[PDB]
């Protein structure tokens, strides 16, 4: 039962711009972290698989990467329908546990 | 007063790279039979002369956080790893279903007495066997009942290790490719970030041994002057703090039962080397921490985290219950993988004696899933014997997670924090000898390799040699060190190449007939040859570089021919 | 492109048990790991667990697992039935399949979700 | 073999002081 | 061989109208057999448009 | 058809090779490639319309 | 020999190696080496009789 | 072959530490291991014979 810390809570951007979304494991777990994006009202639909790849059909700005402790989503030329809520999850040791998420708005 | 470019071959002038870099060992250190995982037979044997020339005048800003060499090294070990179990034993015959007892001892089950029906080497004949698994192995299947399966064998194939591979850590050094190299931090108390005065220069670094453990760092290096705690930000906790000892806490860990060694016949040319019967009773693994030690230890380490944090309550926490692999202090020693609850070390507030030594419960695992990785699996076979450890506690791995206090646990990320305490003090430079100055002109100590490197443009131009000498000169180690070979190769000869372009292929210090352009600096040769170094020289022309080659080849030969 | 769709009642009494049925519209109950993931309002997501495809065995998170069992009950369907329900069991609770093959796109990800139940408990 | 003890005596004194000097001393002579 | 370069293409639309349903068969640990399973819809013959 | 049974088939491949399951993940799209010349070579085009 | 006196036998070292069938089509037939030092070294021979 | 005779040398030859013959057998230990891999493994023989 590995907890899982995501940073920040919430988050705010322009369209257009980069940004990073930080989630941190309590313990290290290779590269073993998925990332899925879930929009208000609907499930959650799967980006990065194991830390860095994409799922095909998501546009290359979706980039993952890292490894261990400290895993990172980076959204270059943030969109419009790039909103709603981010989620990491833990596939390395049963539970696969995910972090609270972090709300992504549009300004 | 007009200047000419002047063109110097062996600069000690060397920018941040990152580079494929080689592994060294210190004699053969095998005796033909411990084949160690790390390839050591492959390595380069060591120069017995270390070098190590320490640089004048030279400040170097150093990032232990952001060096390739603890991402090269974390390559290597993994790839080594592969490499050494993939011709081995793959126990895919074993997903079956296992029929298994608890043995009572004369512990709660930790010894399961699990019987099976698998194939011999003649395959139409099926064999009853017995065998003795860790309750950590065998995992329940469908119900409550005696039926049991592999922790591992549904998801992945699990490979037994090869009985003749040892797992014996022995010191590797990482040397340089020629035309590379390696600067080292001699501050006694280094923070692990930022500039470094007492800078040395050595192809190779000290020996490392790539022991594999986590929370609790086992043998390596001891700081000289203090325990040192590194981290990165401090404020965000969720970086991992490497934490430096200053003088070593024996740890004496031992397995008191004496197994015996059965050889299961798998099929043709496999065998499954599992542990058989039980010689003598039935006692806990353990390991053994002198307590007046660790309690200063600990004494140091909180003193240095509140100077670090504040005048705040430290208070140790142990790790959070779940997996052994994951929560649990995990190391390997004699060949056998022990984990322990590490439970007694992290248990006290500091604020501002029931015996005198701890002891802490260990269990031993022997399908293990190292590296932090699934979908491969090892068995470790049975050693046969006691196993004696008696290693070194040299350095912790700690993270922190409100009424003015701070929650400090063992823990750690990846491997790679694990070489960051021994990488801290290094970093590899990529040398660039070929340099140009302004002169007149148209068209001594010894300080070995780089001492000059702090010296002005004059003076340091007297030893061009001495950089210009170090420019040259199947498995994972083999193809590295001949691609490293070829691409030094490569690099000289095109440094010969734009020499013979511009004529100086024969000459260390050749004068060309290009005048030198006030705009690229506006300074006297007495503001160029003394008061700089050729590193600030190259930084302030490093935007105007590609304009002066352009004009020497425009110019000189190109029309003098 | 397979789609699955919860159903069940949306209401549970504080002391029942509470049932919940998934069934696959565009393919059927084959080798994965099917598994059900609980979102409790304003929180993040737990997992609840998963059962196999190949044979018949689970797998439950420890913290549930004394309070829950999850059966296929046809090729089409499979349902979780999490007992002694509690006013902390409020959630939208959704269905989903787990890759692990490798060789495919979701070596270890929920690639297939539903759309998601929600599930009060109350007097 | 006799001045296999001297050898890197004898590379250091040439490089250093007949390249690394003759480089120099011509460098200024020019004027 | 003939090799023939045309001055302008000739658009080609070619169909495979039937969804199909794709079903995994586990051949041993981490690894299936991935085939079809039921057809959704009518069979309709793949063809192509020139 | 394996046999005059007409209920009886086998694998077009099997009798003669082991048949490898091409990995999903993979796609077939084609991706311009260039080439380029190696040192020490040189790529000449022509460069005539006709 | 196996199971005693039985007229059960293995083939010999099944049970300690892999046995890899030779392929017919390889030649066993020894044909001189020539060793030949890398460029930059040499080779001394000793042409004493005795 | 070339073969240039060397007057006046006397040189100190040793069988038993000559590195060709350690070189030698690793090649010859690599040509059969190479020779034999891709051939046919005879794993499934390993039955009990009458
Ligand atoms: C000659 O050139 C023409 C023009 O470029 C080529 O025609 C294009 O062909 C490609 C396919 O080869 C086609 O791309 C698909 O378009 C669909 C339109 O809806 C998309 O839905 C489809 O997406 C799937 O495949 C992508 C491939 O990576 C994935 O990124 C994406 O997520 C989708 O993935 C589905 O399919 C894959 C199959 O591998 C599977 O793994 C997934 O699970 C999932 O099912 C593609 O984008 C282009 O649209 C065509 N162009 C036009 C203009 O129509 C033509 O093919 C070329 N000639 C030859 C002989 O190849
Ligand atoms: C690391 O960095 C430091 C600081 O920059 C350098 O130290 C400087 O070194 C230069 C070169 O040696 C010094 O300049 C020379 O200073 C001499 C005076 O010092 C002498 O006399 C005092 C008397 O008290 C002695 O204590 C001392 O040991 C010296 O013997 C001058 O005499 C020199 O001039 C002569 O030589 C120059 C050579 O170019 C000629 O041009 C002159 O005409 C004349 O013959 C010269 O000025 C400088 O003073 C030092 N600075 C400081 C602050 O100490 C280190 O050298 C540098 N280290 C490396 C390895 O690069
Ligand atoms: C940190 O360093 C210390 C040493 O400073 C190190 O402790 C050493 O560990 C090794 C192996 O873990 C010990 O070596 C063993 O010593 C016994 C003594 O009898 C030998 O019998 C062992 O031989 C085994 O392996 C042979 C080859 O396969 C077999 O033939 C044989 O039967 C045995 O199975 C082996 O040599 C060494 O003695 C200790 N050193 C001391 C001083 O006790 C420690 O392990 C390092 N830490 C870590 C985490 O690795
Ligand atoms: C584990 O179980 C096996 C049976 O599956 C035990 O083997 C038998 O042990 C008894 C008493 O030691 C012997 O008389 C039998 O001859 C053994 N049978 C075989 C087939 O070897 C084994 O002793 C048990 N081991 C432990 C440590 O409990
Ligand atoms: C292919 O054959 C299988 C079995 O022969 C069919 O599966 C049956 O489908 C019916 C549909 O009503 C079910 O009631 C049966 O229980 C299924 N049987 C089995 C054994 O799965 C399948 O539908 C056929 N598919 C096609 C396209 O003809
Ligand atoms: C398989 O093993 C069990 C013991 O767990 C034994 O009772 C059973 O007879 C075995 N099966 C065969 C076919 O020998
Ligand atoms: C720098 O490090 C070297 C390493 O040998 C040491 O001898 C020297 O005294 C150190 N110098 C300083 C100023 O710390
Ligand atoms: C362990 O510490 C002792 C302290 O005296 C030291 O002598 C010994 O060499 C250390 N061992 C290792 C492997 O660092
Ligand atoms: C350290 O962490 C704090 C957390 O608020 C952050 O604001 C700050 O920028 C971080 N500093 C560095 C140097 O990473
Ligand atoms: C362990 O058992 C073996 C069985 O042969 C015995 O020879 C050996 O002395 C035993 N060792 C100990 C430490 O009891
Ligand atoms: C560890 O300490 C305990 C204290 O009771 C002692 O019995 C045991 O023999 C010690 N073990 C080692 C390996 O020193
Ligand atoms: C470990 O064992 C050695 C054996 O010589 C002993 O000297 C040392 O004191 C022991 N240390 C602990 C902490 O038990
Ligand atoms: C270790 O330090 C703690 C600090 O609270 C103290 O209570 C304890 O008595 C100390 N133990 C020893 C053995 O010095
Ligand atoms: C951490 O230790 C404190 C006492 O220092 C204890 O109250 C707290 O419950 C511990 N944390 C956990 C998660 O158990
Ligand atoms: C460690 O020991 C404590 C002693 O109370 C126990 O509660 C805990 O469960 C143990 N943890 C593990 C991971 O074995
Ligand atoms: C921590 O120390 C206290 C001292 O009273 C003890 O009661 C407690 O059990 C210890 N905790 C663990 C986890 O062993
Ligand atoms: C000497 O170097 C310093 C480096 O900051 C620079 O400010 C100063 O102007 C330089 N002096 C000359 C004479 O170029
Ligand atoms: C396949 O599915 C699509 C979904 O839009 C449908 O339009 C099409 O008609 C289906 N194919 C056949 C052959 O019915
Ligand atoms: C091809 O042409 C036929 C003509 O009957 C038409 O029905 C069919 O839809 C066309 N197919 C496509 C893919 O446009
Ligand atoms: C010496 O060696 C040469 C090699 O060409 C050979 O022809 C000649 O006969 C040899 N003579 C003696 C005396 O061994």
């Amino acid at each position: 039962d590995i907890q899982m810390t995501q940073s920040p809570s919430s988050l705010s951007a322009s369209v257009g711009d980069t940004v990073t979304i930080t989630c941190r494991a309590r313990h290290g777990v290779g590269e073993n972290l998925n990332w899925y994006q879930q929009k208000p009202g609907k499930a959650p639909k799967v980006l990065i698989y194991m830390a860095s790849s994409r799922q095909s059909g998501i546009p290359s700005r979706f980039r993952g990467g890292g490894s261990g402790t400290e895993f990172t989503l980076t959204i270059s030329s943030l969109q419009p329908e790039d909103f709603g809520t981010y989620h990491c999850q833990q596939s390395y040791s049963y539970p696969w546990t995910f972090g609270q998420g972090t709300k992504v708005e549009i300004k | 007063e007009k200047l000419w470019v002047t063109v110097y071959y062996g600069v000690p002038v060397w920018k941040d790279a990152e580079t494929t870099l080689f592994c060294a060992s210190d004699a053969k250190a095998y005796d033909t039979e411990k084949h160690n995982v790390w390839a050591t037979h492959a390595c380069v044997p060591t120069d017995p002369n270390p070098q190590e020339v320490v640089l004048e005048n030279v400040t170097e800003h150093f990032n232990m956080w952001k060096n390739n060499m603890v991402e090269q090294m974390q390559t290597d070990i993994i790839s080594l790893w592969d490499q050494s179990l993939k011709p081995c034993v793959k126990l895919t015959p074993l997903c079956v279903t296992l029929n298994c007892k608890d043995v009572n001892a004369t512990e709660r089950g930790e010894i399961k007495n699990c019987s099976f029906n698998i194939t011999t080497e003649l395959r139409d004949k099926v064999q009853k066997v017995y065998a003795l698994f860790y309750k950590l192995d065998v995992v329940p299947i469908d119900n409550n009942n005696t039926s049991y399966r592999l922790i591992s064998c549904d998801t992945s194939v699990i490979t037994q290790a090869c009985p003749k591979i040892s797992f014996e850590p022995i010191p590797i050094h990482y040397c340089a490719p020629a035309g590379f190299a390696i600067l080292k931090c001699n501050d006694k108390t280094f923070n692990g970030k930022g500039p470094c005065k007492n800078v040395s220069t050595v192809q190779c670094t000290h020996g490392i041994r790539p022991v594999v453990s986590t929370q609790l760092l086992l043998n390596g290096s001891l700081a000289e002057e203090e325990v040192v705690i590194r981290s990165d930000n401090f404020t965000n906790n969720a970086k991992t703090i490497i934490v430096q000892l200053k003088e070593s806490v024996e740890i004496n860990c031992t397995r008191p039962n004496n197994y015996t060694r059965k050889s299961i016949r798998i099929g043709p040319g496999r065998a499954f080397y599992t542990m058989g019967e039980i010689i003598g009773d039935i006692r806990q693994a353990h390991c053994n921490i002198s307590r007046a030690k660790w309690n200063d230890t600990l004494k140091q380490i909180v003193i240095k985290l509140r100077e670090q944090f504040e005048n705040k309550t430290i208070v140790f926490n142990h790790s959070s219950g779940g997996d052994p692999e994951i929560v649990m202090h995990s190391f390997n020693c004699g060949g056998e993988f022990f984990y322990c609850n590490s439970t007694q070390l992290f248990n006290s507030t500091w604020n501002n004696t029931e015996g005198n030594t701890i002891t802490l419960p260990c269990r031993i695992k022997q399908i293990i899933n190292m590296w932090q990785r699934v979908g491969q699996a090892m068995y470790a076979p049975p050693i046969r014997g006691q196993i004696r450890c008696s290693s070194n506690i040299t350095g912790l791995l700690l993270t922190r997670d409100e009424n003015g206090t701070e929650i400090f646990r063992p823990g750690g990320g990846d491997m790679r924090d694990n070489w960051r305490s021994e990488l801290y003090k290094y970093k590899v430079v990529k040398i660039e000898p070929l340099g140009v100055a302004p002169t007149r002109c148209k068209r001594a100590v010894r300080r070995g390799f780089l001492g000059a490197a702090g010296s002005t443009m004059g003076a340091a131009s007297m030893t061009l040699t001495v950089q210009a000498r170090n420019l040259l000169s199947l498995g994972v180690w083999g193809i590295k060190q001949l691609q490293a070979r070829v691409l030094a190769v490569e690099r000289y000869l095109r440094d010969q190449q734009l020499l013979g372009i511009w004529g100086c292929s024969g000459k260390l210090i050749c004068t060309t007939a290009v005048p030198w352009n006030a705009s690229w600096s506006n300074k006297s040769l007495d503001r160029i040859w003394n008061n700089m170094t050729w590193m600030e020289w190259e930084r302030e022309i490093d935007n105007y570089t590609s304009e002066i080659y352009t004009l020497i080849e425009e110019s000189q030969n190109q029309q003098e021919k | 492109q397979v789609q699955l769709q919860e159903s069940g009642p949306g209401l549970v009494r504080p002391s029942e048990t509470l049932s919940l049925a998934c069934g696959v519209s565009y393919g059927s109950v084959d080798h994965y790991y099917w598994s059900w993931v609980r979102q409790p309002p304003g929180k993040g997501l737990e997992w609840i667990g998963y059962i196999d495809g190949y044979d018949g065995a689970t797998n439950y998170s420890p913290s549930l697992k004394n309070r829950v069992t999850i059966t296929i009950d046809t090729p089409n369907q499979f349902s979780l039935k999490m007992t002694s329900v509690s006013a902390a069991d409020t959630a939208v609770y959704f269905c989903g399949r787990w890759n692990l093959y490798d060789d495919d796109h979701a070596y270890k990800s929920l690639a297939v979700w539903g759309r998601g139940i929600l599930v009060v408990v109350s007097s | 073999r006799e001045i296999d003890n001297y050898t890197s005596e004898i590379y250091t004194l040439i490089e250093e002081s007949q390249n690394q000097q003759e480089k120099n001393e011509q460098e200024l002579l020019c004027l």
